């Protein structure tokens, strides 16, 4: 994983994923707190598709960019960027418990004044490999602010 | 964990 680690310094880390989507949670941090965003994404995408079937709201297949600077998520169908998170807004990450290849991470929205989950199914990787790279991604964060 | 760097 040390190469995982000079890769989100060099803009090289990459994982395929499904982006699943954002939700509201009540707090920087937790485990469950993400277990929880994760079960309300999979439980909305299974209420729609009860009326809209295949098309709604399907999780988007993507890449996710891990880096020093922040994380990407890029469409695989129309190379568009669709998330750009900012590094420094990032409160918290982790894998899933009882999900073994889900990944999200929890961020402070400035506007809207809340905290909002971030979840991810990863598509080749466990979701501890995942959350491993942004930690890293943290760390040399942490590492280059200086005084 | 992790947790990040938010201030």
């Amino acid at each position: 994983w040390q190469t995982d680690e000079e890769g989100v310094r060099t803009g090289k880390c990459s994982f395929p994923v499904k982006y699943l989507g954002h939700v509201e949670v009540d707090e920087s941090r937790g485990m469950h707190i993400c277990e929880d965003a994760v079960k309300r994404l999979k439980a909305e995408r299974k209420f729609f598709k009860g009326f809209f079937g295949k098309t709604g709201k399907k999780a988007v297949k993507a890449v996710l960019w891990v880096s020093a600077d922040g994380l990407r998520v890029v469409d695989e169908k129309t190379k568009d960027l669709i998330v750009d998170q900012t590094i420094e807004k990032v409160s918290f990450c982790a894998p899933d418990r009882n999900f073994d290849r889900a990944f999200s991470y929890i961020c402070r929205d400035g506007t809207t004044r809340r905290w909002i989950c971030h979840c991810f199914m990863a598509v080749k990787d466990t979701g501890e490999r995942l959350s491993h790279a942004v930690g890293c991604a943290f760390a040399a964060c942490l590492e280059r602010k200086q005084k | 964990a992790y947790i990040g760097p938010y201030l």
